[PDB]
């Protein structure tokens, strides 16, 4: 309901849970959706610490 | 080394067939100059 | 493919002792040549076909 | 035959050749964990993402 503002950024840690990033990658609802060392297609089969 | 494409080949002669001809020219030269 | 990581070769039971922060090992070569299972936690050696 | 028992270095011609194609083969191995300005030296690790 309420974001951070851009000079207080809000840092939420991700963990220990299952991701699934076919819901946003296929949501029409964003208008930027840019990755930068890896591809939206292939980040739904990767791990991360 | 192996894993990566890398082998080594055996020679044509073994040690033992070297050192067979080793022994042939000592006992050449003894026996006969 | 363990944990996001992918390759091919022979799994064998490994007899290296692994830390408990440690999941894998490398060769010099940069390869990994040991990995620890995510589920069982037991190490396995990794050799190409 | 005494000579060359107690002397270590009386072979080294023969051992610099051994060393040297050693060397050579080690350096070759060593550079497969080179980035060359990619992302990773490994490439299993470019092509998963
Ligand atoms: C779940 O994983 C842990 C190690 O992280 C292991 O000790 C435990 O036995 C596993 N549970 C099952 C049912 O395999």
């Amino acid at each position: 309901t309420r974001f951070a503002s851009v000079y207080a950024w809000n840092r939420k840690r991700i963990s220990n849970c299952v991701a699934d990033y076919s819901v946003l990658y296929n949501s029409a609802s964003f208008s930027t959706f840019k990755c930068y060392g890896v591809c939206p297609t292939k980040l739904n089969d990767l791990c991360f610490t | 080394q192996k894993f990566n494409g890398l082998t080594v080949l055996p020679p044509l002669l073994t040690d033992e067939m070297i050192a067979q001809y080793t022994s042939a020219l000592l006992a050449g030269t003894i026996t006969s100059g | 493919n363990f944990n996001g990581l992918t390759g091919t070769g022979v799994l064998t039971e490994s007899n290296k002792k692994f830390l408990p922060f440690q999941q894998f090992g490398r060769d010099i070569a940069d390869t990994t040549d040991a990995v620890r299972d995510p589920q069982t936690l037991e190490i396995l050696d990794i050799t190409p076909c | 035959q005494d000579s060359l028992s107690s002397t270590p270095s009386a072979l080294g011609k023969l051992q610099d050749v051994v060393n040297q194609n050693a060397q050579a083969l080690n350096t070759l191995v060593k550079q497969l964990s080179s980035n060359f300005g990619a992302i990773s030296s490994v490439l299993n690790d470019i092509l998963s993402r």
